[PDB]
């Protein structure tokens, strides 16, 4: 669950119990990661670790 | 390396000062594998 | 700080709240621009200079 | 008396004056350095480096010994070596490689 | 000079450590296409 | 002796004529830079342009 | 920023009486992303004034030294506590009481009527040595004031300000591992 | 004089 | 006995668990031993209705006997770093007490206990392990000592 | 006066100073004089601090080492084993250890 | 001693044998690689002991040895002080001298 | 009117070789072949 | 006893070809690199750093975190992990894949 | 001492509203308080 | 395989995969991404590793 | 080195054991 309003992942320290990960449902990080890989690597060759 | 470094300023075929210093250092019982660099 | 309390079967959560000094200052320079600053002195989410 | 005071290395600072050998010998300690991962890293070791310096119109040698060596012993040994070098600056050294033995049989008799 | 900068950390190429160019830190990859 | 104040920098880039800008980073050089305590009482050394 | 940086606030280590490293003052900080250029300029001016006050206070009340935090301090530098005189009112002479008891008298209770002489003692019960060691909280808050670091980590790593990291041995400079 | 004994 | 006694309950099988964050300044070590739940009374309450057991109480009497039923112990700090790290021990990840497979070595004296635990106990009780193993003197060997009760 | 005027360890005499040097000189003299029959010295505590530097390495070195023989020969009267033990680079050991297992 | 390795005709023994030679058992060994051979006796009469002085060759014991290892124990000390101690102990006047009791 | 924010977020202004500590720049340019914190900072690349 | 002189003589750790060759030969090689290319006939050390790079203090490379607690509804699977970055070690989260 | 600027800026611990506002605004608030009462838009320190 | 200790979808374990990736590409500590084309030769690791 | 290792804060050398 990346951009779902309900199930939202948290990476928080021990100081203030404050989430350091915020999403607003206007982001598409799945497509962002897809485009990032497509631009940074030649993805005609498969990588079984991350499929 | 070491905290202390000693400097000698000698007034000055085959070099001899460096082998002499190396032999003198190797004469010290607690020091081994003297390295000569120029 | 630690708390010990009476045990109850249903899971519960502690609601300790630290009484910070939370204040906001509102300045409106001119004609429809509004700018504010916040200060929560003990527990703040601040910024650099 | 005392000709060169240059301190080629900035990281090492002098701790004693250029005492003369009846050459001159100067003892330099090292300034503070970066962090070490652990305290048992500075004096750990036994190898000694004898660095050579360019001739200044006199020659300078940077000899570094590990900490545990006695400073008095190191100073005395360096002074003796400097005296020997000054006195000697032969055929004995030439004998120990490029003179040969069997080739040293035509010249002695013929 | 190895005392005024991190040159012992970088791999050497003889006597000259192989440092990066000064304007090498930082990155920017961003497009919507 | 308290450290003298350092001037704040504001550069220009494009049409943007008042971008806040920190002082540029320079590798330490003894000829150009020297280490000076911020406060003389306690040692907090830092580089200055002499 | 390198001209108006947030001060490093020291952490007190009450067990062994020394500074337990320093960290950026992230607790007391303004939020100006909602502010315009005017309010941001005011906030920057206030931060600069804060740094100037901190430097002035440091230069005023910080004891000069060559180390940011020495774990052990000199005896005279530490503010020893002052203790008043102790008066010992001796209640009875012993030799005369022994004489009376030997002469066949029982003394009970207890100044004494039989002894005319009165002797008093007064002394300063100071420690044998003047307690050289660590810092207290009151004499720490006046010396380890929040130290502002103008140009952060600019210069040789020799001149990098150590003692800010909590797990750093002062003498024989090294980081203390597990 | 003083004492410094305990377990350990 | 300058210590904070913490008795954690054990279901009649397997292994257990540990503590939260803290300062760990001036810490001096751990001392572990198993007691019988029937024999240990309650502490806070003035009266214990569920004690129903006379006889020796090991917890407040010093008569421990189940301490030989420990196989191994592992100590982790920050859930990331093992305590006996730096390859200090023969098994560097955790303290073994009893090893039963005995396929390879690591068994000390002529008993079940393993060598690294033996050395740890020698150092803890008498400071012996490093300069060779020998019988500690009589004054240092007492009722609560180790070799006074060790019976292979 | 526990955390403010003094550090806690020095206040509680955990690491500060010995009793003979933090007590009053008069009290120390009195304790020495009356040690035979009244023994004041029990009531005061000494720090007994351990050294914290130049004593142990903390450089990831082992305490016990298992050396297997490089070769072994066994007649039916004797069992000969040959080992070569490498003494680190800086550490030293006394042969009171190194028992044959 | 008999009960320590158990009852029964056959038993598995896991024993540790020390160094008893006077010149070695207390030797503080400086860094370096040393070949440490030792021959272990397999004669049953010398190895074993019985309440009766009966010959054990004829009875039949035939002790069988599987593996032999030595276990060195090193004091973990700071490399500075370890190398310093090595430097003094390598000196001519600091030679270690032992005696047979 | 939003330059203080844009410069703070490194949208417009100095490059990571300038607004960072010179020590950090030196460390990054040293440990590039194996550790490479170079990709952890942003550059404005303003047109 | 030290092997450094032999390594330097055999160009294993000594010096780069740009600085142990004669300057005239270096100039000749860089001038004729276009059509004759003497450059590959010489060796250069490429020595790695020797200190202040690796821990040598018993640090793990791969570290596994079990979930401190987890719940499994009929639509989602939520797991909370308490990962602690040692005390001196540092990681970037390009690693830390969920297994 | 080292937080007075920030505290007085946010009126955390500073000067009273009747004496850091402009005198014109103070008079305006004192006059138009029976029907507008802008006086609750400002803070008072109340330091211990 | 009592615990996970398997990389990608194959028998290879995580530590061995880390070692091989480091030795061949210097990619073990900042995520497992597909190495550059010029570094992936015929004698390389991921050029032949087939889960 | 600094005056050898520290001692636990608060004939020495040699043995003469013989006879048998």
């Amino acid at each position: 669950y990346y951009n779902s309003g309900g199930n939202l992942g948290v990476l928080a320290g021990q100081s203030s119990q404050l989430n350091a990960v915020v999403d607003l449902q206007d982001r598409n990080t799945e497509l962002s990661y897809q485009m990032l890989l497509a631009n940074t690597t030649d993805r005609s060759r498969y990588f079984s670790m991350w499929n | 390396r070491g905290n202390l470094t000693y400097r000698l300023r000698i007034p000055v075929f085959l070099p001899l000062l460096a082998p002499i210093i190396a032999a003198a250092i190797g004469a010290i019982p607690g020091i081994a594998s003297v390295a000569i660099q120029a | 700080m630690t708390f010990e309390m009476d045990p109850i079967n249903e899971p519960t959560l502690l609601y300790v709240l630290f009484e910070v000094f939370d204040v906001a200052r509102v300045h409106q320079p001119h004609r429809g621009v509004i700018e504010v600053v916040y200060l929560r002195t003990p527990f703040s989410a601040g910024n650099a200079t | 008396v005392v000709l060169d005071e240059s301190n080629p290395t900035p990281s090492y600072k002098p701790v004693t004056e250029q005492k003369v050998i009846l050459p001159t010998i100067q003892v330099l300690a090292s300034k503070k350095r970066r962090m070490a991962e652990n305290e048992d890293d500075r004096g750990a070791g036994s190898v000694a480096e004898v660095q050579m310096r360019e001739v200044k119109p006199i020659q300078t040698v940077d000899v570094s010994v590990p900490d545990h060596s006695t400073p008095m012993e190191v100073v005395q040994s360096l002074s003796r070596a400097a005296q020997v070098a000054q006195r000697l600056t032969v055929e004995a050294m030439d004998l120990s490689a490029p003179v040969d033995a069997k080739p040293l049989d035509l010249k002695p008799v013929d | 000079m190895d005392e005024y900068n991190y040159a012992a950390l970088a791999p050497r190429q003889g006597s000259r450590p192989m440092l990066s160019q000064w304007s090498g830190i930082g990155t920017h990859e961003m497009h919507g296409g | 002796e308290v450290m003298a104040p350092q001037p704040t920098l504001v550069a220009e880039q494009g049409a943007m004529k008042a971008v806040p800008v920190i002082k540029p980073a320079q590798p330490f050089t003894p000829a150009v830079h020297e280490t000076q305590r911020i406060v003389t009482n306690l040692p907090i050394t830092t580089a200055v342009t002499r | 920023s390198k001209e108006i940086p947030t001060p490093y606030v020291w952490t007190f280590q009450p067990q062994m009486g020394a500074a337990a490293g320093a960290s950026q003052d992230y607790s007391t900080r303004m939020n100006w992303f909602s502010a315009g250029p005017d309010m941001i300029h005011d906030v920057n001016n206030i931060r600069d004034a804060q740094n100037r006050i901190l430097m002035t206070q440091s230069a005023i009340t910080a004891t000069p030294r060559n180390l940011i935090d020495p774990r052990q301090w000199a005896a005279h530098l530490i503010k020893q506590p002052v203790v008043g005189t102790t008066h010992v009112e001796m209640p009875r002479n012993e030799v005369l009481e022994q004489h009376l008891t030997s002469h066949g008298a029982q003394i009970a209770g207890g100044r004494s009527s039989f002894n005319p002489l009165q002797t008093d003692f007064a002394f300063h019960a100071l420690p044998s040595r003047p307690r050289h060691g660590g810092i207290g909280s009151r004499q720490f808050v006046e010396e380890f004031v929040p130290a502002v670091y103008l140009n952060p980590y600019s210069g040789p790593p020799d001149s990098y300000p150590d003692q800010f990291i909590r797990h750093y041995n002062v003498y024989s400079n090294s980081v203390s591992g597990y | 004089l003083g004492c410094n004994k305990m377990y350990g | 006995l300058s210590a904070a006694n913490m008795l954690y309950p054990i279901p009649p099988n397997a292994t257990q668990l540990p503590i939260p964050s803290r300062n760990w300044a001036a810490f001096r070590g751990w001392s572990l031993t198993r007691l019988k739940q029937r024999e240990t009374p309650a502490l806070g309450s003035p009266f214990d209705p569920y004690f129903t057991y006379s006889g020796t109480i090991p917890y407040l009497d010093g008569t421990f006997y189940l301490s030989h039923t420990f196989r191994k112990v592992a100590i982790q700090f920050d859930s990331s770093v093992t305590w006996p790290g730096n390859d200090r021990l023969l098994t560097p990840n955790e303290f073994e007490i009893k090893i039963s497979v005995d396929g390879e070595g690591y068994n000390v004296a002529q008993s079940n206990m393993t060598k690294d635990w033996f050395l740890v106990q020698m150092l803890a009780n008498y400071n012996i392990g490093y300069q060779g193993y020998h019988l500690p003197p009589d004054y240092k060997d007492r009722t609560f000592s180790f070799l006074h009760n060790f019976i292979p | 006066a526990t955390p403010s005027m003094l550090p806690q360890w020095s206040y509680m005499h955990i690491a500060g100073q010995d009793a003979s040097e933090y007590l009053s000189p008069g009290l120390v003299q009195f304790a020495q004089a009356t040690e035979s029959y009244f023994n004041i010295g029990n009531k005061f505590r000494n720090p007994t601090v351990a050294p914290t530097h130049d004593v142990t390495t903390e450089r990831s070195q082992r305490l016990q080492l298992r050396f297997v023989p490089v070769d072994r020969e066994d007649t039916q009267y004797s069992y000969k084993t040959r080992f070569q033990l490498a003494v680190g680079d800086n550490r030293v050991l006394d042969m009171a250890s190194t028992y044959f297992d | 001693r008999s009960q320590l390795l158990g009852n029964g005709r056959f038993c598995d023994f896991h024993i540790q044998v020390p160094q008893k030679f006077f010149a070695i058992r207390n030797l503080l060994l400086l860094p370096g690689t040393y070949t440490y051979e030792w021959s272990f006796r397999k004669d049953v009469n010398m190895i074993l002991q019985s309440t009766l002085g009966n010959d054990l060759r004829v009875d039949g014991a035939t002790v069988n040895i599987t593996s032999v290892n030595l276990y060195a124990s090193f004091f973990p000390m700071s490399h500075n002080t370890a190398s310093t101690l090595e430097a003094m102990l390598r000196n001519d006047t600091n030679d270690q001298s032992f005696n047979d009791y």
